[PDB]
RNA sequence: GAUCUGGUUGAUUCUGCCAGUAGUCAUAUGCUUGUUUCAAGGACUUAGCCAUGCAUGCCUCAGAAUCACUGCAUUGCAGGAAUCUGCGCAUGGCUCAUUACAUCAGACGUAAUCUGCCGCAAAAAUCUUGCGGUCUCCGCAACAUUGGAUAACUUGGCGAAACGCCAAGCUAAUACAUGAACCAACCGGAUGUUCUCUGUUCCGGCGGCAGGGCAACCUGCUGCCAUGGGACGUCCAGCGAAUGAAUGAAAGUAAAACCAAUGCCUUCACCGGCAGUAACACUCAGAAGUGUUGAUUCAAUUCAUUCCGUGCGAAAGCCGGGUUUUUUUAUCCGGCGUCUUUUGACGAACAACUGCCCUAUCAGCCAGCGAUGGCCGUGUAGUGGACUGCCAUGGCGUUGACGGGAGCGGGGGAUUAGGGUUCGAUUCCGGAGAGGGAGCCUGAGAAAUAGCUACCACUUCUACGGAGGGCAGCAGGCGCGCAAAUUGCCCAAUGU
RNA sequence: CAUCCAAAAUCGAGUAACAAUUGGAGGACAAGUCUGGUGCCAGCACCCGCGGUAAUUCCAGCUCCAAAAGCGUAUAUUAAUGC
RNA sequence: CCAGAGGGCGCCCGUGAUUUUUUACUGUGACUAAAAAAGUGUGACCAAAGCAGUCAUUCGACUUGAAUUAGAAAGCAUGGGAU
């Protein structure tokens, strides 16, 4: 049992500094891991600054004025992680958060529709009681499920009002994934070839725009649409993307002049 | 593995042998290890076949492996 | 304290190893339960979930069960008679899994009949069956050597099965 | 910045040590000092001994208010102490004494397991209450007017002291103890000497009677059944748990006849053939013929037996808001809180593929008292010689066992062309400990010491009858040593 | 710490007494063939060595050299060490 | 809703080696917390540091920035065919 966290024992995700203090905030158990999130009072204060310190926040989230998925949270801390959508009323701002190139936490900014919906992967798919099937994702259970049953690592699209799901999209070549984990996140790419090693980890091969073609891990794998045309949610600046290290620096040299 | 000893009861004893390396002389020295081994009376290997073996959950105080296929 | 670890064995090599820590509630026995014949006592205790189980003291009532017919049903431990982990254990008339005792009969032989409309019932059920000649004697006479298959110290009830052709020769010929 | 110099002779060329030289968050000790930024600081010897003070508590619109308490109002409203209740104190801090298939790091595993708070999701069991009569048991209704106690307080007190204690009298609940019909469904089992479609149906069976009846059987008489389905009645059925059966797809030849059925064509026909054809006795003409994994004695399903406190309430709960017109509705709407089940991550426990100082003036080490393995058990959250009984004779080692010495492990620091040598008590991560040993309670989690019990060492108060103590938490002492700070200020920041 | 000594309106260096030290001067190793005192004594010296009346080394003056708000001394350890 | 007939691909299973073959090595990728180290950017008045901050005469714009690397042995995938 630890109740307490350290900010050299903190992510660097979350960008927070050696000094002021020793301690950072441990997020409880919730909807996502403690080693990849971005809990309530970082967000707000850090990012968004309509806090200035500790007592700021809570003086904002308590009085339930801080909504994610459509739920208002008076917590302090709580993790928020991938894939969630964050609507704030009094402001008018609305966040959906992602990951970006650098492998870095971002925030996109989503209009009426998209501040319904969602998406969720699959984790594992087991039955329950009067042979009813059950899923398991990151965020929570929900029942049954048709749209239509299949399988396993495949990704749904989750209506957060009430349920209308779109379809669901499914692991097979030449669809378009995002990452997660792996130190190759934050970027976007095809489905080329999956291998299968048995009892062992499973390692796919993929692509993107312009080849500089890649491979990572297959738990690391996170289904987002078809094709890029056929993307239920909106996406960064950059579009998963990595450039080299030389580009990059040269063109913030040449573009500081103003 | 290879196989060592054919003694006991269903408990064969493997040997392993490996090499290591010692980065300030920049040359390579032999050592061994040793299991041992649950062996079903499936099959019967005699001392010096190689064989292949799986992990498993504690069946006896030092036996944590147990035989899938010889050779 | 009774502790459940390989620190206070030798090693392999024949060597002692030197210990730089006490004993912990993670590892932890508790004295044997010895479940005998009479009126159900029970002796409730705690585990690490906040479970409780259930240690039995004295058992004389038993649930048993033919295979092939599919059925379980009551009856009543008479004696112990034989045990394979020792004979201290026969003479103590302890019940332990995997032990041999004798049970009432009665609520086999009665159901036993049963295998108006139901006239044609009795005809299409007894077709295409028979019942062994070595459980017959026994199931007749008005006792049947049984087997517990239950653990009756960590449930606080005595299980069963009931043994046809193999395994009952196996033990009428140690008797 | 891949460098050198002085000293053996009368003088010379070598070998080889001694001495010089530069760093070191690496400590001490003298001399010396004007501004400013930054920062370690009783670890080395003694994990030795400690006076005093502080170091963990918590109330909102939302669990219990008759302070004999305060304000305002004059029979109400708002504050409301210390008490019951719920949650937390197993985290954080401080210290390295023990400690080499030990710890630990990298990489893996739990299909061998437990898991409060938190996330998300579920839940169709139960003869209860009021009225009237009474025969114990009924008739008549429907939104459950539940039950018994205990603190604070008062009354007597006891004691030298004591985070010591007693008798009596009062009253609460989201404490504790009970207990909810119809409303309210789907699906399956076992059955009646129930009656009615019926047997179209005999050869056998079940019998029911008399004669001989020893009820062996022979004879005569007689009823029903020998493919079935419709209605009516009775007992059982939920979640979770135990035991025994069954399910938990298959994937290696090709055309006819035989009888038992039985379907469809078809005919006046229960005549004699195979064109059509998911399943199947109506009501439901698709209301699961299809779980995940590399792998399951797993998930889940069906049937038979069971569950007794050691499991399961709609808290028999709380607060708002709009109404309504009487303030004061079964009027609607919302926010909290809690029992049970299921599985994620916050954690815990267990297992080990690879690796690490010195010593052979340490070469044999392991079974009476488990050493290696086998079989049935026992125990535990679970796996296991973890342990009992019984049976075998194995296990390890000169590719350094066993024993001893030094030592908490790692991230890392110093020095450096390069190869290396050396240090790591100490900010982060893991482990262990709280004077020395052991044992235990509570709890989801502890072998907890600002928890308990006992002994040993040390020690305090006493009216000698007894009652206590544990700074390797922060300050501050004492002792020790070559050597290390204020008996400050503050919750503003950073967290719990 | 930073800012300022009036925005109408507010102080102050001359021996700049508001005054740097700690180890050295034969060699190793940058720097005195100076002047007194002592006479194998007293002491210095990591090493080689100096002192017996012209002591380049001791004890002191004066001058000079190295580093400088710092500079010596011991102990441990690394480099120097292809010891 | 162009039929019959063999072809060809993608999943799944079963049967077949006279003995099927493998590692060290090396190329490219997988996996792996900070602090420290290495390094890009930036006039904290330089600096040792720190992740900041710079413009705009306006109720904000930079769709601000906080790159990148290293980390013995062992483990994991896929190429090479010399020793």
């Amino acid at each position: 049992t630890k109740k307490h966290l350290k900010r050299l024992y903190a992510p660097k995700d979350w960008m927070l500094s050696k000094l002021t203090g020793v301690f950072a905030p441990r997020p409880r158990a919730g909807p996502h891991k403690l080693r990849e999130c971005m809990t309530l009072m970082i967000i707000i204060r850090n990012r968004l600054k309509y806090a200035l310190n500790a007592a700021e926040a809570q003086m904002i989230l308590r009085q339930g004025l801080v909504c994610v998925d459509g739920k208002p949270r008076k917590d302090t801390k709580y993790p928020v992680g991938f894939m969630d959508v964050v609507e704030i009323p009094r402001t008018g701002d609305r966040f959906r958060i992602l990951y970006d190139v650098k492998g870095r936490f971002a925030l996109v900014k989503v209009g009426e529709a998209e501040g319904n919906i969602k998406l969720l992967k699959v984790e594992n798919v087991y039955t329950s009681t009067g042979r009813i099937p059950v899923a398991m994702t990151h965020d929570g259970h929900r029942i049954r499920y048709p749209d239509p049953r299949t399988h396993r690592g495949d990704t749904l699209v989750y209506n957060l009002k009430e349920k209308k799901v779109v379809d669901l999209i499914k692991s097979s070549n030449g669809k378009v994934v995002m990452v997660t984990g792996g130190a190759n996140r934050g970027r976007i790419g095809e489905i080329m070839s999956i291998e299968r090693h048995p009892g062992a980890f499973d390692i796919a091969r993929l692509k993107d725009a312009a080849g500089h073609e890649f491979a990572t891990r297959a738990s690391n794998i996170f289904v987002i649409g078809k094709d890029m045309q056929s993307v239920p949610v909106t996406l960064p600046k950059q579009q998963g993307l990595r450039i080299n290290v030389i580009q990059e620096r040269e063109e913030k040299l040449i573009a500081a002049e103003a | 593995g290879v196989v060592h000893s054919t003694k006991m009861k269903r408990s064969i004893v493997i040997r392993r042998d490996y090499l290591h390396f010692i980065r300030k002389y920049q040359r390579y020295q032999k050592r061994h290890r040793s299991l041992t081994v649950h062996c079903s009376p499936c099959f019967d290997p005699k001392p010096g076949d190689e064989v292949i073996v799986g992990q498993c959950r504690p069946l006896s105080k030092t036996i944590r492996y147990n035989v899938l296929e010889v050779v | 304290g009774i502790v459940r670890s390989r620190l206070h064995k030798r090693k392999i090599t024949g060597g002692k190893t030197k210990i730089h820590r006490k004993r912990m509630k993670a590892e932890l026995g508790r004295l044997p339960a010895h479940t005998k014949l009479g009126a159900r006592r029970v002796s409730p205790v705690r585990a690490r979930g906040g479970n409780f189980k259930l240690r039995g003291l004295r058992l004389d009532t038993g649930n048993f069960a033919w295979s092939t017919e599919a059925i379980a049903q009551r009856a009543r431990i008479l004696d112990v008679v034989y045990n394979a982990t020792s004979n201290e254990l026969v003479r103590t008339k302890t019940l332990v899994k995997n032990c041999i005792v004798v049970v009432d009969a009665a609520p086999f032989k009665l159901w036993y009949a049963k295998h108006d409309e139901l006239k044609r019932k009795w005809m299409l059920r007894r077709e295409n069956h028979k019942i062994e000649k070595a459980v017959a004697d026994q199931l007749k006479e008005g006792r049947l050597l049984a087997r517990i298959t239950s653990r009756p110290g960590q449930t606080a009830r005595a299980d069963g099965a009931l043994l046809e052709g193999a395994e009952l020769q196996f033990y009428l010929k140690k008797l």
